[PDB]
RNA sequence: GUCUACGGCCAUACCUAGGCGAAAACACCAGUUCCCGUCCGAUCACUGCAGUUAAGCGUCUGAGGGCCUCGUUAGUACUAUGGUUGGAGACAACAUGGGAAUCCGGGGUGCUGUAGGC
RNA sequence: UGACAUUGUCAGGUGGGGAGUUUGGCUGGGGCGGCACAUCUGUUAAAAGAUAACGCAGGUGUCCUAAGGGGGACUCAUCGAGAAUCUCGAGUAGAAUAAAAGGGUAAAAGUCCCCUUGAUUUUGAUUUUCAGUGUGAAUACAAACCAUGAAAGUGUGGCCUAUCGAUCCUUUGUUCCCUCGAAAUUUGAGGACAGAGGUGCCAGAAAAGUUACCACAGGGAUAACUGGCUUCAGCCAAGACGUUGCAUUCUUCGAUGUCGGCUCUUCCUAUCAUACCGAAUUCGGUAAGCGU
RNA sequence: CGAAACCACAGCCUGGGGAACGGGCCAGGCAAAAUCAGCGGGGAAAGAAGACCCUGUUGAGCUUGACUCUAGUUUGACAUU
RNA sequence: UCUGCCCAGUGCUCGAAUGUCAAAGUGAAGAAAUUCAACCAAGCGCGGGUAAACGGCAAG
RNA sequence: GUAGAGAUUCUGACGUGCAAAUCGAUCUUCAAAUUUGGGUAUAGGGGCGAAAGACUAAUCGAACCAUCUAGUAGCUGGUUCCUGCCGAAGUUUCCCUCAGGAUAGCAGAAACUCAGAUCAGUUUUAUGAGGUAAAGCGAAUGAUUAGAGGUACCUAUUCUCAAACUUUAAAUAUGUAAGACGCCCUUGUCGCUUAAUUGGACGUGGGCCAUCGAAUGAGAGUUUCUAGUGGGCCAUUUUUGGUAAGCAGAACUGGCGAUGCGGGAUGAACCGAACGUGAGGUUAAGGUGCCGGAAUGUACGCUCAUCAGACACCAGAAAAGGUGUUAGUUCGAACUAGCCCUGAAAAUGGAUGGCGCUUAAGCGUACUACCCAUACCUCACCGUCUGGGUUA
RNA sequence: UGAAAGUGAAUGCAGGUGGGAACGCCCUGGCGUGCACCAUCGACCGACCCGGAAGUUUGUCAAUGGAAGGGUUUGAGU
């Protein structure tokens, strides 16, 4: 038999379709460029910011 | 490929509808498929048969299996359902045992099983007998050739007047 | 096989009938942000930006927006994992979730019932249950008298 | 195809760094060099008896090239590449529709 | 409420015949020097208000065509599951569930947002 | 006879006399054919996605400086009406859109006109085939540079779905680049970066036959050979028409001896003869006892 | 006087199912020691890792304008001169 | 007793183009490595012979 | 014609022979290209050949000997103690790949992390997406029967269809959401964005704060290395090629392979049920005349078969009839059903499993009791895993 | 790190953010605190693409040299 999809599903289910786990932040990096250029600046006087009134 | 039967109306088929109120059909009893070799061999016992017996203008034979099935090209043959008419016959009431017989001749040229059914409803129409002779006395039924227009509510006014005199628009 | 990118799409990439010609413009007036659940409809008329017939009928979370196409993160199943699939869709081919917006209604209302009864100093269920079998009650037979029926005689109606 | 023989496009010259009228002609593969290094590799190893040694190629399936043009700045001299769809038919300049 | 500009949904808005439309608006309308464009200022471009509601436009009407909705079709066709069910088979019945479409009949014939004019 | 000629080395040509190798795959056995071996549309396909056959109906190795890009005006195929090709009516696309098919398109995506070269340079991110490798094709952007438009905006080739190529080598472009290691200069060569040249058996050996003289290792994953499964008797009335009945590759290739005749025994009835009946010698029924 | 071949175990039939012709399995018919001479129905009897066919990126013989070479032969050059 | 016809092809064999032609050597350019240019035998190629040569029936 | 040299036939004998080529009869030659002894020469890609690929020490389409050599092996065969624990694959992509490898999957080990989390081959709620069944043909398209009307037509009709026609349109499948990475308010950074602190993204500081926002159930997850596998087969249902096939090809699921047990006489996938060693009880599927454990039980009928019938898969028969018979339907006639018979027909003697069975031990329905699996229940014991104790 | 010539790793407590072992404090939580590990935003080093401030002497006009600074590129880095 050259092709089937008989016991695919089954061997998938075995260890389940699993999900890819789930991260609070993804990369700002893959994303637009312009946004991300003016986050890094944006996110960056932030932290000073909580610093100084720190 | 060419379908063998050719002719699927005979006897007087420009009778008029109130001429021929009784309707005989020969309805098929199985899901199966039938050949047009059996459906003209058929055909031609019926007229055969009819004309014989009662003459060329004493009915109307309608054969309503039509070979559109192709078989894997070489020929064509009718796929029918549970309950399908493969043929009908429209008479007098006093043909009936004639139809009902030539009818029941024409089974042995069928493969599967047939039924013989006396239907209720008046000639080829939809109607039954007593709702067509009650639409027919109070007056929306016009003859038309081999057929009869009913009026409908739908449509203009003075065009449904004009063609239908005696109807009494409530 | 031919596998194309637009292989058995004749009737999914199809313009309804009498839905044909021009787009209408409440499409190009919506706002999309990140985080907004969106399902994807491919509009046949705009082919650019169109992503592939699996994404058809699929719902996302946006990720990405530019000026003219959304960034849609939706999960497909390849082999026994689901796996992160990006595709940069045209706004065309986009439409908000009225799923998370009635969610969201939700959301608004229930926090109203619980400011509420915080205020009266009372409790608020705000679980949703399902459907409970129905309550006792009485069926009055005045001007409602039962009628007996029986099976209908066999007849042949044709 | 027919390609005009002069076209206003981008010179990625350090002096032009903008678009710029280029002669456009067509690439001509250069002769092959006695004194390139596979060369004389091939001449060390197929000096002496042991017949071929190296695979010679004759199941030629293709029938057109890629046409190169070879784009060349009439300002700062500098010369860029190109390259198009296969054709069989190629002319450069030719009298327009 | 009517009219104009810009719209949203995109026929309940479309097509056809007939009857109305007070104000303002709109339209038709006069002209070709200017900007501008044509074989032709007819289209387009420009200047204007001498007339007309004839048309466009709005609206009313036709058991009009279409369209939209409701019911009928009909728990019908079809269908998920079930049986050591029936039948030689084709296929059918039953059990626990889901559930149409045409014909046909009734109703309907645009609603609304912003800025304004009357 | 003679500085000829023979010899030694080299360079051309010849050389099945001799040497070594090769002689694609898929395949209802192989072989011959075809290319299902790289690919697109509609199906097969059971309303997500996926889905097979040497299944099915056609296609691809091109074409285009516009048939690419932008803007503008225009409306199409038709049909009716009528003037010695344009005239006005209707006209939801019934036309066109390079090329197969499917989808999309009406102040356009079609038809004309105008100006152009976004068919450009440089990244990364995505999509599809997918192992989420590569190639191919594609999408959304970012940094420049432009085209076009009054502007919004659109444009990184073709309205969308096909139209193609590694390592090594060779060649071209680029840099006022790197190296040739004792130090230099001039040639020459080698590198980094971006292309092209070609692998259609399309993730890419360089390859003719024959064997009946034949040989190995295997194979019932695979043929022949043996097995199995598969493919006259009524019904009808006008004995016609009809209708219902009585190739595959599972086993065997550490071998099941492979036609016919002779010989010999047995069974079967779908009865040639014999016996006994029924009709009109002929046609029938019982009937395999017996002979052929 | 005295071998050998062969030998999983063995050895009565019919039918079934079964890798589709069982000696064994299932259901039946049945079934009494120990032997002798014959016999060729069966044991898909024995005899050789089929010798036909296909497969293998396993060979060899032979052939040719296959690929690639080579003795030889042929001609040019230098040497001998 | 005859052994026919055919030199197209293939093979063998023997005359002329100068189309080719390697290594040597000759000329030019370069600081040379070398790059160009001309010439060259053999084998070809062209042309004659050949079938009790292969073969065919160019000849039928 | 003898000796001698040969070897035609019987396709005789023999064929574990007397013999690894012989014997008997028959036959060919017999004075020369004759037969033959010894000496001598020719040696393996060689010799020699009145030419058979013949012969060259029983070895010849390349002798024999020894070495390279334990040549190579996608090919066949074998591969040695026990128990415990877990437990596959015949699929994906690429390969001069199709008897083979790599790659992904499946599997085992060893760890780590998280934790009421973080989810589920699930339902509900909410909200999407599709063009199959069905339907339609007087909705376009294609095909197709018939008359009516107005004049090849046109109009209102009419019968019947579609796998690449379609307005419409399921059931089953399928996507997503159903909150603390939440909500509400305040307020900060930016070179992005805006006419604009205008937004957008990320935050600060607060308030709400486990009924915390559907049901139900589970602890959940991620690494590392590696094995075997990369010939599958059957059934349900859907479906393609095919005259059909124990045929070829797929889809979904379940199985067999890898799996015993109860049952279907017997059988890899059928039915029931999945298995530690036992005792008791009770069932499943299936059965209770005898073989055979268990009612020759109960109730109501049907059937007589001159080679009846007897339990799913399953080991096979149809149209049409039959003064067979039992019931029905509609006006004695026709039909209509259920059983029986006919149609029905092979080759060793034999098969509802056999014996037999006829108010059955056959068939249809109904109702009890009974029999029994390794399944269920209680209990004992073994082992494994998991959890809780233990400095006396 | 790059093919090489060559150059060669702290703006900060060797940064932020999210979750987090263990601990502390408070009344089950809350509050601190955060190892290890991941998600992520930066900073630094080398290449790559710009940019050429000094400075060196030799050609000073130049030759050579490479600083600051910018890319949102890359490395088997810190």
């Amino acid at each position: 038999k050259n092709h089937t999809n008989h016991n695919q599903n089954k061997k998938a289910h075995r260890n389940g379709i699993k999900r890819p786990q789930k991260h609070r932040y993804d990369s700002l990096k893959y994303r637009d460029a312009k946004f991300r250029r003016n986050q890094k600046f944006a996110n960056r006087g932030t932290v000073e910011a909580i610093r100084q009134a720190k | 490929p060419d379908s063998k039967i050719r002719i699927f109306d005979l006897g007087r088929k420009r009778a008029g509808v109130d001429e021929f109120p009784l309707c005989i059909h020969l309805v098929s009893n199985e899901y199966e498929q039938i050949t047009s070799e059996a459906l003209e061999a058929a055909r031609i016992c019926a007229n055969k048969y009819l004309v014989k017996i009662g003459g060329k203008d004493s009915f109307h034979l309608r054969v309503r299996a039509h070979p559109f099935h192709v078989v894997r090209p070489n020929g064509l043959v009718a796929r029918v359902n549970i309950g399908q008419i493969l043929m009908s016959v429209r008479t007098k009431d006093s043909s009936r045992a004639t139809a009902i017989e030539a009818l029941r001749r024409c089974q042995y040229k069928f493969p599967g099983q047939q039924r013989i059914i006396v239907s209720k409803k008046w000639g080829f129409s939809q109607y039954a007998r007593d709702e067509y002779i009650e639409k027919r006395s109070r007056g929306e039924i016009i003859p038309d050739g081999c057929y009869a227009k009913f009026l409908n509510k739908r449509g203009s006014l003075q065009e449904k007047l004009d063609l239908f005199p005696e109807a009494s628009f409530n | 096989h031919s596998y194309g990118i637009r292989a058995r799409t004749r009737y999914t990439f199809q313009r309804g009938f009498r839905e044909h010609g021009q787009i209408r413009l409440s499409t190009y007036l919506k706002t999309y942000k990140v985080g907004d659940i969106v399902d994807i409809k491919v509009n046949g008329a705009v082919q650019k930006g169109m992503p592939h017939k699996y994404y058809h009928g699929k719902t996302g979370v946006v990720y990405n927006v530019t000026q003219s196409s959304v960034g849609v993160l939706i999960y497909k199943v390849v082999g026994n994992r689901y796996m992160e699939k990006r595709v940069n869709v045209r706004i065309e081919h986009v439409k908000h979730s009225k799923c998370r917006q009635d969610f969201l209604d939700r959301v608004k209302a229930n926090e109203a019932k619980r400011k509420e009864a915080k205020a009266q100093g009372k409790t608020v269920q705000l679980r949703r249950q399902p459907a409970p079998p129905a309550k006792a009650h009485f069926v009055s037979t005045e001007n409602n008298e039962p009628v007996t029926l029986h099976p209908v005689a066999y007849d042949t109606t044709i | 195809v027919n390609i005009p023989k002069t076209r206003k496009t981008y010179c990625p010259g350090k002096n032009c760094r903008k678009h710029t009228v280029h002669r456009v002609t067509q690439y001509k593969k250069g002769p092959d060099s006695k004194l390139a290094q596979g060369k004389r590799r091939y001449d060390r190893k197929q000096s002496g008896f042991g017949g071929q040694t190296k695979p010679v190629f004759h199941k030629k399936a293709k029938v057109t090239k890629k046409v190169v043009l070879r784009l060349e700045c009439v300002s700062c001299k500098y010369k860029n590449q190109l390259v198009l769809k296969r054709c069989k038919h190629f002319e450069l300049g030719g009298e327009k529709k």
